[PDB]
RNA sequence: ACGAACGAGACUCUGGCAUGCUAACUAGUUACGCGACCCCCGAGCGGUCGGCGUCCCCCAACUUCUUAGAGGGACAAGUGGCGUUCAGCCACCCGAGAUUGAGCAAUAACAGGUCUGUGAUGCCCUUAGAUGUCCGGGGCUGCACGCGCGCUACACUGACUGGCUCAGCGUGUGCCUACCCUACGCCGGCAGGCGCGGGUAACCCGUUGAACCCCAUUCGUGAUGGGGAUCGGGGAUUGCAAUUAUUCCCCAUGAACGAGGAAUUCCCAGUAAGUGCGGGUCAUAAGCUUGCGUUGAUUAAGUCCCUGCCCUUUGUACACACCGCCCG
């Protein structure tokens, strides 16, 4: 439990919610910080540790899936600080705050399952669990940073940044701000 | 296990005993049976001994 | 954590809880260094899992009337009880009524005793329908 | 049709069971409402405490 | 009780509903009225209540 | 002797041995510079203790290292647990409780994680299986 | 119903709490005597602080680390909840909290496979123009399709050259008869030529001075320096002999490919995957095997809804059991 919490670039404390249904899944303070997030993903013990497991580490550790990816782990890292250092640069105030945000603006609301009524194949709608709604932002952002350096020229951190900007300080721009809008709808009208 | 060679053809055997011995005897194998405890002379603190004493 | 624990453990401890019980242990570290001396097993395997039973027992020894163990200490006290003083009470209880019928039976022995002829007389209607 | 958004405090759930989408049976009560008792079905980690989100306070599940 | 919330009276005695309900044995089979027994626990009975 | 401590350490098999020694207060890994055994990433890594263990308890201490083995991040929590398992004794049974209280209790307000590392290991290859607990698919015709 | 077993628990290995135990001049250490060599290396260019896989000859020394014998962990053990406190289950303090995985190995039998592991083995068969035997050339590797097991990717987290950041698996000299594990400099570029030398193995390679994580660097979303074959031209290298490239190396040839619709597997934890390295075949030797090993992820802690064991009720013309009888 450290004197000072700072990035070596920005601080590391200052984080709080803004759609309370998210209390505690959203982590930043659970029972430390570090100069820069690394982890085996040794909070797998249940699903509430990962629930509540750091929102930083989270993201960290998340973004290495397309195989070979984790094979570099270093220069991902390097990657990540990267793009919160370009959100930092571009849209200027902290880039955790404003990611905290984007997730919650990007979260989906409900998901609905196959129960045929008399056989056919329908839908019904529950409530997203608030850890599966942030885990679809985070990890179907993850999934926009990659369809976008995989067919565009900006490189990881870049389109990661970008992402991260649009997402809260943009309607539309995200791969994950539309499944947001056709999860709801379809929730909708498949209650 | 062995073999047997017949006029008719082969015949298999096969032979698996315990061994004898209770203790390691010459085939006899480890002291103890994989099993429960028991007594041989457990002891007790039954009789009464109330305070007295002797000088020896 | 755990697991349902076996007969080669049942049998070692409803053998020492009955007679090396007075001078079996109160708690595991106890039971296990008991088990050195006065336990006899292949492992330490069988005998850790006897110590944990048989703090299991001390837990229920001193656990009033116990169904899952059987020690001295339960077989004289229980017997004990059972010799007993009885209160005074051949007449059974105090002053008793009794039934005109049962009088009039009793009319038959030619006998009585201290009576006051309860009357209980009239029914409501009887053994369900 | 209205749809009013809702903060729904889980005051139970009732197991993992019934619908193999890693549902849940709720029993929210929503922090503002008396007599209105909307029980309903989620998706996943819940725990009692946490408001669910709610766009529209009308989606009771009992397999309705 | 949501019946109850936006009422003239405030709840009222509830006039219920009375059936008669019939199934045929197939049909009770189909949908859950009972099941079978064993071969003398089908000479005791316990209804659906 | 009395007056230094050399004991071990390690991440599941990267094993550092840590010795904190009295002098003027200096810190080397490998007997290497301490940043630099350079993954170059992690320059962030190996300097969060030493600068939150008290800088004080790091003005005092001639850290030598001892190390081989395993992978780079593996060893660098080799010497990170190494070096509190050598201190630990260092101030528990040559010096007093006091000096202990401040750092013991440094130890889980870091994290537990580093008196002892994980039970864990890389296990043998199960055949028919390319690794540990996967299966050579299932073919047809 | 009782008194009984075998199959499970038991029977072992492996990994993990061991700052206390046990000692190796064939191991390491060596903390100690920067002592002898070394640089002044540096602010300083001095006292000393820093770095020598540098040695001490050995009749100095110890197993922190080190390979590990025994000693010894861990048993729902305690308690916060539930049951009937029955046998137990979630949690936390003592932390290793149960259970790290690998092993070991039934009764009836299939008529599934083994006589081309055998001189294991019954019939009959070949028995001098051999299916016994030594040998030479060819075949087991020929291509209009289909399939699976498969290595390399589809490029920007591509990746090119150069630096330095980092091991344990195991084999290791003649054999049951031919070729054992390594290192030094001299040349050609590597392949490749050269001879001196360590070793029957904690001696020695190798403190395996292991890659992909690292970074400088680049042109620039361009079948593009990619993904990199095809084939051309040579060079060596084992071998009685490589011709339908068996292997190695180069100039150079520069192609099919943009994460793939038909079915399906795998794993929910140092586990998948990325993955260099070992070991089996040998005169030649791995995209295979099966281990070492690292950088280590998405969500999951529920459920039999899909395919599947076991249970109970319970109909059966079925007795090779629904791939069965079966009927006009």
């Amino acid at each position: 439990t450290p004197d000072i919490k700072l990035f070596g670039k920005w601080s590391t404390d200052d984080v709080q919610i803004n759609d309370i249904s998210l209390q505690d899944y959203i982590a930043v303070k659970e029972k430390y910080a570090k100069y820069l997030p690394h982890s085996a993903g040794r909070y797998a013990a249940k699903r509430f540790r990962k629930a509540q497991c750091p929102i930083v580490e989270r993201l960290t550790n998340s973004m290495m899936m397309h195989g070979r990816n984790n094979g570099k782990k270093l220069m991902t890292v390097r990657i990540v600080k990267h793009a919160f250092e370009i959100i930092h640069l571009l849209t200027g105030e902290n880039p955790l705050q404003v990611l905290v945000n984007a997730i919650i603006n990007s979260g989906p609301r409900e998901d609905s399952t196959r129960i045929g009524r008399a056989g056919t194949v329908r839908r019904q709608a529950v409530d997203v669990s608030p850890l599966r709604r942030v885990n679809q932002a985070i990890w179907l952002l993850c999934t926009g940073a990659r369809e976008a350096a995989f067919r565009n020229i900006k490189t990881i951190a870049e389109c990661l940044a970008d992402e991260l900007i649009n997402a809260a300080k943009g309607s539309s721009n995200s791969y994950a701000i539309k499944k947001k809008d056709e999860l709801e709808r379809v929730a909708k009208s498949n209650r | 296990v062995r073999h047997v060679l017949l006029r008719q053809g082969v015949l298999g055997i096969k032979v698996k005993i315990m061994l004898p011995w209770d203790p390691s005897g010459k085939i006899g194998p480890k002291k103890p049976l994989p099993d429960h405890v028991s007594i041989v002379e457990p002891k007790d603190e039954i009789l009464p001994t109330t305070p007295i004493s002797e000088q020896k | 954590m755990g697991r349902v624990r076996t007969k080669t453990v049942k049998k070692a401890a409803r053998v020492i809880i009955e007679k090396y019980y007075t001078r079996l242990g109160n708690d595991f570290h106890t039971n296990k260094r008991v088990c050195e001396e006065i336990a006899i097993i292949p492992s330490k395997k069988l005998r850790n899992k006897i110590a944990g039973y048989v703090t299991h027992l001390m837990k229920r020894i001193q656990r009033g009337p116990v169904r899952g163990i059987s020690i001295k200490l339960q077989e004289e006290e229980r017997e004990r009880r059972d010799n007993y003083v009885p209160e005074v009470s051949a007449l059974d209880q105090e002053i008793i009524e009794v039934d005109p019928d049962t009088k009039e039976m009793l009319k038959l022995l030619d006998f009585g005793s201290l009576s006051n002829l309860q009357v209980t007389q009239p029914t409501v209607g009887m053994n369900f329908k | 049709r209205v749809q009013p958004i809702k903060l729904a405090r889980v005051t139970k759930v009732l197991g993992r069971t019934g619908s193999q989408g890693q549902c849940t049976q709720v029993r929210v009560e929503f922090m503002d409402d008396t007599s209105r008792s909307i029980i309903r079905n989620v998706k996943g980690p819940v725990r009692e405490g946490d408001v669910l989100t709610l766009l529209e306070s009308e989606r009771e599940a009992r397999r309705l | 009780r949501d019946i109850s919330e936006a009422s003239v009276f405030d709840a009222y005695v509830l006039p219920k509903l009375y059936v008669k309900l019939h199934y045929c044995v197939s049909c009770a089979i189909h949908s859950k009225v009972v099941r079978n027994r064993s071969r003398e626990a089908r000479k005791d009975r316990t209804p659906p209540p | 002797p009395l007056q230094s401590v050399q004991v071990f350490g390690r991440k599941k098999t990267a094993t550092a041995v840590a010795h904190c020694k009295r002098g003027n207060g200096l810190i080397k890994v490998n007997g290497r510079p301490l940043e630099m055994i350079e993954p170059r990433t992690l320059q962030y890594k190996l300097l969060e203790p030493v600068l939150l263990l008290g800088k004080e308890r790091f003005a005092g201490v001639d850290i030598r290292v001892r190390v081989k083995g395993g992978g780079h991040v593996a060893q660098i929590y080799a010497i990170r647990q190494s070096i509190s398992k050598a201190l630990v004794a260092y101030y528990q049974k040559y010096v007093d409780e006091a000096s202990k209280k401040e750092i013991k209790d440094i130890l889980i307000q870091y994290d537990r994680t580093l008196l002892v590392a994980d039970p864990r290991r890389c296990e043998s290859k199960k055949f028919g299986g390319p690794g540990a607990r996967a299966r050579y698919q299932k073919s047809y015709r």
